[PDB]
């Protein structure tokens, strides 16, 4: 992904979307499961894997004590999630990311699936005053070139994407 | 409908400003409300103006101009 | 302490006076603006009542007497030599607190300021003293703002003393504010004060900052560097020409700038030295450049008029021949083939020289460097060589900006750091010692 | 190569490495390092042609760097280059370039020009630094030529003590070395001077005696080199304002000099003028015969005869052989160049000797006949320093250079005019661009109060003072200050007020004072007036129409200073009203369009500074009645396009203005209502 | 008592005479180089009639001995310019004045 990331950014890929959806459940299960924490800790210490050695070998060609054996911050799963995060960010836009943001804050105040979904469904309707620049000149300047479009996404798939990117971001900011 | 008139435009604008923000300048508040009262009291404008209105013939124009200059 | 009775019998309450002055300043402190309107009005009413009571009891004269008795001494050390070290350590602070208390007593009180109008003359007499200038200025500002009688009392001598305070103490905007208060108070102008301040402050043009519109001036030079050293291989005598195709004498209200001559670098660095890089200055505006403008020889931002047959400012169809002789340092000019009865000489020769033209907007000029870079209109003087012969074999002759930054888009502008020294320009071969 | 890029605090020093202190956070790709208060390893090294994207989040207090789009990573897994910094005064883009290094900074005014913004930063909600701007961001770069500035009270090495003059002594300015005898002490030479110059006579004419002391134009000062300081490391004399030569190795044989030789038509050199910026002597050679070097502090006395432009020196009660002859009108600053070899280096002594006036007499015109030596607070010690910035101009001259042909040479052509307003400091004999007062604060405050004083002295119809002020602030200056977009807000407001007060205030006040009185002559023009323009009872545009009521006559005088008629000291000075009106209309249209989009860079720095002076000038012209017909239609459409339309654009009324702008708009609407009332009165008279 | 340097030569034959109105552009400068007056700043040619004491006398002789179309620098001593009184607010006492006068037209 680190090698071919620019190409998917230039040309959106349903396979990349599927991979992001895939690692979303991996990350949420990683956050939810508790015994899995000490279990991975034990597995790593039994393997004596440097973990960061893979990234060091990657950045070795480009020349790019307390935590020598292992570290919380450099987990492989969160590293993969943050490397695939630009795909999610390019799929999404701020125009639904504002309600995705108060979706994260609802998750922080412990709103579960049902109320999150219905609150999003209710508050999609909040339109602005008929100038509001960031949203309209972004989307209009982008799509007034008529031929290329992504509008073929369904509202239910949009809701599911809102939910999963929101939970990924919420877990990431928690940890 | 739209204001279409200076008086209506001013009457709308003063009220819109006053109800849009709490004006911190007493001078601004006084000017706004003076203007609004002028808009709603167009008769009083003529009541004030007419006593200070005077007409003259064409032969006294230059002398009146000189007197006004002095 | 005065009257030569200096002893331990003195009864100076230095600490008590300091504490009481601080307490009184706090007592007369004006209300804060962050307070609610009604509380602010109540505090203002209480402050005005306190000021009126103090004025009626005659506290202003007591403060003035204390200030005078403290001012009979000239310095903190002079005071300490009579009163003691402890009193000297606080003489300045007590004077400052007394002035602050006076200002707080009379601030915002028209009656108090009108009564102080009588003593206003005595206040200004000590404006020059450094230990009391700020306090006296604050008191004067308050009195002049509040009382027209103060303006009526103020005369020419006081205004001239204030302007002398500007002259001696530097640029202080509070003095300008005091002068503004002298000019206008309560919407009523004082013509006498306005005329006095104008006639005594403006014509000097030595205190207030002066403003003027200046034409932007740019410079052009060939990529040629001429230098003389010991054991160098460089020729010493050089010649070039500049001929003017068009010149508008006044594109704007300011005369068009057009100077031609030579300029030197600051010790082998390619960057011209001794002058700014943006605008306003041209050839001969520093001690690193030597210019001719048709009537004057320019150097060090100083112009000397020079005689020539039918002398005139540079105009259309004028050919200027510039000669640089580094053997015996000299720079000479010839206008339209006629010699110019003036010459630069005995200048610094540690550095690299180059032809240069400085100009404002409204010119068309042409460099003639000899050979295939501009045929000379006149035969160069014997010994002198054309400037195109100084091109290094690898490089190509080119006319470019003398400075690094020109008109260009900001995102495409090249920001340049310091440049390497052109030590290779002077070829001095040093063989290995044998 | 050796380049750094990042974010700097406003107080960052121009002569210190980026990140070598607390004032800047930088990335150095020469060694793949991060820089703030030290050095740590971060990221990789760029090659030639790379693009480094600098990213700041002042909400989360984070900093990031990207190389060709890819985010640079720390030695650990952290993407953040810096994590915990206070906001302070904010951050500005900054870069540092070493020897022979070339870089380009792109603030993203045109987002399409950014190379890797879309790859990283666009999706993370990062805004380009100049996205919401109308004009190019001004650039400030470290100055090359050192300038003389007053020694700071917090200087690391130099300390200046002011010693008052007693009965038995003279005023003294003592220079001491703070850090001597401790390491990192500056062994380099320092160049000190006095803040005020002695100016020679304009034309040269080819106890003590009081009459001679009053008639003389000779001034004196001295320098005491203390024991323990090597006299061979101290130079004493005078310098001009042109002196900028900061050299570690200084000697009298390498000062800038020239000789202008002027002769007759055929040889016959009739004059030779030797010009230089440094007229000084070395104390070591000044000693000359055998002394103990320490019996008393060396006292080198400098004597300047301004009436003849002659500079002489005294070693110890003994005239030195070295002397100088300066050109007329030269301004000479007392100067000492010293390489400190002791905690106590030297001291200026502003005394006097027999038959010579002190330095204060020539420095201050108020003390021109005061033999008593003085050291007023204006006179202070300045030192040559490199801690200064230069403002890169927003526009350069367009010069076209091209090789026409082999025969014709190289053509250089420049035709488009360009000007800047120059602020001249009189005592320092230097000039700056007035746009540098955006960063120079004390000068900005003093000049704003100077403009206020200019307004005050001519306030309320002082036509003589207004005419005099026209000599100091001419109308090209006024127009340039009105139109310039980079002017500081305070100066812009001051110059607008100055223009109004000098040229427009008198007649505007006269019309406002006659405003509420309607004297309508009974003429055919008066009789032709009707309440409504046509059969349809539709109000006409206020102000537009035929008005016959008597008005004060508008008259102006030419501010010439070569005439002696004096009859022009009535009436305000004349100003180009057509040009002023056109510029006002154009500037107001531009201001409306620019403030509609709520830019980050309004003219003057704030919306108040952008609109209040412009609207004040517009209202003053409207009161004067200069506007007519089409200009009135344009200004009314600017105020309110919908109501005043003649049979998404929003006028000033629907613009979300600040309170002062609202007050001025209230004044404008008041004037429009007054115009309507006047029209009604005239129509009533016509019917009557 | 005034004296003149040429800057741009004129026609050399046509000179101001008595009863004629000179139309000129000038730029008034103090001896230190500080500008105090300029007709080019006001974009209005200055018109004055010979021998009517309309302007300062040094400027008068300078313009009189200039020619048509000529540009010249005029140096004027205080005694012919303003004397010891000076011009209040503009010209300091005993100030020598330098002008850059171009004689545009003669009416």
């Amino acid at each position: 992904v680190d090698y071919n990331r620019a190409k998917w950014l230039k040309e959106p890929n349903p396979e990349a979307e599927e991979l992001f959806r895939m690692v979303a459940e991996v990350f949420i299960y990683w956050s939810k499961s508790h015994n899995f924490k000490r279990e991975e800790q034990n597995f790593v210490v039994q393997n004596e894997i440097n973990n960061m050695s893979f990234l060091i070998t990657d950045t070795k060609s480009k020349m790019s004590r307390k935590g020598d054996r292992y570290s919380m911050q450099t987990s492989l799963i969160v590293a993969a999630l943050k490397r695939l995060l630009p795909i999610g960010l390019n799929i999404c836009a701020p125009g639904d990311q504002e309600l995705i943001a108060l979706a994260k804050n609802r998750f922080s105040l412990k709103d579960t699936e049902d109320e999150v979904r219905d609150i999003i469904r209710s508050n999609i309707h909040l339109q602005g005053k008929l100038e509001d620049p960031a949203i309209r000149w972004q989307m209009a300047l982008y799509k007034d070139l008529p031929n290329r479009t992504d509008d073929t996404s369904d509202p239910e798939k949009t809701v599911e994407r809102v939910l999963d990117i929101a939970n990924v971001l919420f877990h990431l900011e928690q940890k | 409908k739209k204001s279409s008139t200076l008086q209506q435009l001013i009457s709308e604008t003063m009220v819109r400003w006053a109800q849009e923000s709490v004006i911190e300048d007493p001078e601004l508040v006084r000017a706004m409300f003076v203007l609004l009262h002028r808009q709603y009291d167009g008769i009083g404008g003529l009541v004030r103006a007419l006593p200070k209105t005077y007409t003259i013939n064409g032969v006294s124009v230059e002398d009146t101009i000189n007197l006004l200059a002095s | 302490l005065s009257k030569k009775a200096k002893a331990s019998t003195v009864d100076l309450p230095i600490e008590s006076v300091s504490l009481s002055l601080q307490d009184l300043i706090g007592y007369f402190h004006p209300p804060d603006e962050h307070l609610e309107h009604e509380d602010k009005q109540n505090r203002l009413r209480a402050l005005k009542n306190r000021q009126n009571l103090f004025q009626e009891e005659g506290m202003i004269n007591l403060v003035l007497e204390c200030i005078d008795r403290l001012h009979v001494y000239s310095s903190a050390a002079h005071f300490a030599d009579v009163a003691g070290r402890e009193a000297g350590e606080s003489w300045k602070s007590i004077l400052n607190s007394l002035y602050e208390l006076l200002a707080a007593l009379i601030r915002g009180n028209r009656k108090n300021c009108a009564q102080f109008s009588g003593s206003l003359d005595w206040l200004i007499s000590r404006l020059e003293r450094l230990e009391a200038s700020s306090g006296i200025l604050e008191v004067l500002h308050c009195v002049l703002v509040e009382s027209p009688e103060a303006l009526n009392i103020i005369k020419e001598g006081h205004i001239k003393s204030i302007i002398s305070l500007l002259d001696k103490h530097g640029r202080n905007h509070k003095v300008l504010d005091v002068l503004c208060s002298l000019c206008v108070c309560h919407g009523v102008a004082v013509r006498s004060n306005q005329h006095l301040i104008c006639d005594n402050l403006l014509p000097g043009r030595d205190l207030l900052l002066q403003t003027r519109l200046v034409n932007h001036v740019s410079s052009m030079r060939p990529n040629i560097f001429l230098g003389v050293s010991e054991g160098s291989a460089q020729y010493k005598k050089w010649y070039y020409e500049l001929m003017v195709d068009h010149t508008e004498p006044f594109v704007t209200a300011e005369a068009t700038h057009l100077r031609v001559g030579w300029a030197s670098t600051e010790g082998y660095s390619p960057y011209p030295g001794g002058g700014e890089e943006w605008g306003g200055n041209g050839v001969g505006d520093d001690l690193f450049s030597y210019g001719f403008d048709g009537l004057h020889l320019w150097s060090g931002c100083i112009a000397r008029t020079v005689s020539s047959p039918n002398q005139h400012l540079l105009r259309t169809d004028d050919v200027i021949s510039c000669c640089l002789d580094l053997s015996a340092p000299s720079i000479s000019f010839r206008i339209n083939g006629q010699p110019v009865q003036g010459m630069f000489e005995n200048f610094n020769i540690d550095g690299l020289f180059f032809p240069v033209v400085s100009f404002s907007a409204g010119i068309k000029v042409r460099f003639l460097l000899g050979g295939r870079h501009g045929e000379f209109k006149f035969l160069p003087p014997p010994g002198y060589a054309p400037c195109y012969e100084a091109v290094l074999p690898k490089e190509k002759l080119k006319v470019e900006h003398s400075r690094e930054y020109k008109q260009e888009r900001t995102y495409t502008r090249d920001l340049l750091g310091p440049t390497v020294s052109l030590t290779q320009a002077a070829f001095t071969p040093i063989p290995v010692d044998t | 190569g050796d380049m750094r890029v990042g974010w700097s605090r406003p107080g960052c020093q121009p002569d210190q490495e980026l990140g070598s202190d607390e004032r800047a956070f930088a990335f150095d790709g020469f060694k793949a390092q991060r820089w703030h208060q030290g050095n740590e390893h971060y990221g990789r090294s760029w090659q030639a042609g790379d693009v480094v994207g600098c990213m700041v989040d002042m909400n989360e207090h984070t900093m990031m760097f990207t190389l060709n789009g890819e985010i640079l990573l720390d030695d650990s897994g952290s993407e953040l280059a810096f994590k915990d910094f206070d906001v302070g005064d904010g951050f500005i883009p900054v870069c540092s370039l070493g020897v022979a290094q070339v870089g380009r900074m792109n603030f993203g005014k045109d987002v399409s020009t950014l190379k890797y913004f879309t790859i990283c930063g666009l999706q993370e909600g990062y805004e380009p630094f100049a996205v919401n701007t109308n004009r190019d961001i001004t650039m400030w770069l470290s100055k090359r030529l050192p300038q003389f500035l007053q020694v700071p009270s917090n200087h690391e090495h130099i300390e200046v003590t002011r010693i008052d003059g007693t009965i038995d002594s003279s005023p003294c300015l003592k220079v001491t070395q703070k850090s001597f005898g401790s390491q990192n002490s500056n062994t380099d030479i320092m160049f000190y001077r006095l803040s005020m110059p002695i100016e020679c006579a304009e034309v040269f004419s080819k106890r003590d005696d009081y009459d001679f002391l009053m008639q003389t134009s000779t001034y004196y000062y001295s320098v005491r080199i203390f024991p323990g300081q090597e006299p061979a490391n101290v130079w004493v004399g005078w310098i001009t304002s042109d002196f900028h030569q900061y050299d570690t190795g200084f000697d009298l044989d390498r000062v800038r000099t020239v000789t202008v030789t002027l002769g007759d038509e055929k040889g016959k050199v009739h004059e030779s003028i030797k010009r230089s910026n440094c007229y000084m002597v070395c104390a070591g050679e000044s000693m000359s015969p055998g002394q103990g070097r320490n019996n008393n502090g060396l006292e080198i006395g400098c004597v300047v005869d301004a009436a003849s432009g002659l500079l002489t020196f005294i070693a110890n009660g003994k005239e030195l052989s070295t002397y100088y002859q300066v050109e007329p009108s030269t301004k000479l600053f007392p100067a000492v160049f010293a390489q400190a070899t002791s905690p106590n280096v030297f001291q200026f002594e502003l005394g006097r000797i027999k038959n010579v006036m002190p330095l204060s007499a020539g420095l201050f015109k108020s003390e021109h006949k005061n033999p008593v030596p003085q050291c007023p607070p204006r006179l202070h010690v300045q030192f040559l320093s490199h801690v200064l910035w230069s403002r890169m101009p927003n526009q350069f001259l367009k010069v076209d250079v091209s090789r026409i042909s082999e025969r014709q040479g190289w053509l250089v052509q420049c035709l488009d005019p360009l000007q800047f307003m120059s602020l001249h400091i009189p005592e320092e004999n230097r000039s700056v661009d007035i746009l540098e007062l955006t960063e120079q604060e004390e000068l900005l405050k003093f000049h704003y109060h100077t403009l206020r004083l200019y307004s005050a002295v001519c306030a309320l119809g002082n036509h003589r003072v207004a005419h005099a002020l026209c000599s100091h602030v001419d109308e090209p200056q006024l127009l340039y200050a009105i139109e310039n977009k980079y002017m500081p807000g305070l100066l812009r407001a001051g110059y607008y007020d100055l223009l109004i007060d000098i040229h427009l205030s008198s007649y505007a006040t006269a019309r406002l004072m006659m405003n509420n009185e309607y004297i309508v002559p009974m003429t055919e023009e008066t009789k032709s007036i009707t309440l409504f323009p046509d059969e349809n009872k539709k109000h006409g545009l206020p102000g537009i129409g035929l008005s016959t009521s008597l008005r004060p006559r508008m008259q102006f005088s030419s501010p010439s200073f070569v005439s002696i008629s004096n009859e022009c000291y009535q009436y305000s000075p004349e100003f180009p009203l057509d040009i002023l009106k056109s510029k006002t209309i154009q500037m107001l249209t531009e201001a409306v369009k620019e403030g509609s989009l709520h830019a980050r860079d309004p003219v003057g720095g704030t919306t108040e500074f952008l609109f209040v002076p412009l609207i004040k000038l517009f209202y003053t012209l409207l009161i004067m009645g200069i506007f007519h017909n089409e200009d009135l239609k344009h200004i009314l459409q600017l105020i309110e396009p919908s109501v005043f339309k003649e049979a998404p654009k929003e006028g000033l009324l629907q613009m979300k203005l600040p309170e002062p702008v609202k007050l001025q708009m209230c004044l404008l609407l008041q004037y429009l209502c007054d115009c309507q009332v006047r029209h009604r009165i005239e129509a009533i008279v016509a019917f009557s | 008592g005034v004296e003149i340097e040429t800057i741009s030569p004129g026609d050399g034959r046509t000179f101001p005479k008595k009863g004629q109105t000179c139309v000129v552009h000038y730029t008034g400068m103090l001896q230190n180089g500080k500008k105090f007056d300029s007709s080019r700043d006001r974009n209005k040619p200055f018109k004055f009639r010979i021998g009517k004491q309309e302007v300062i006398k040094g400027f008068e002789e300078g313009a009189a001995q200039m020619s048509l179309g000529q540009r010249a620098k005029l140096t004027c001593t205080p005694d012919v310019a303003y004397g010891a009184t000076g011009h209040p607010g503009v010209i300091p006492p005993n100030a020598t004045l330098i002008f850059d006068v171009e004689l545009l037209n003669l009416e």
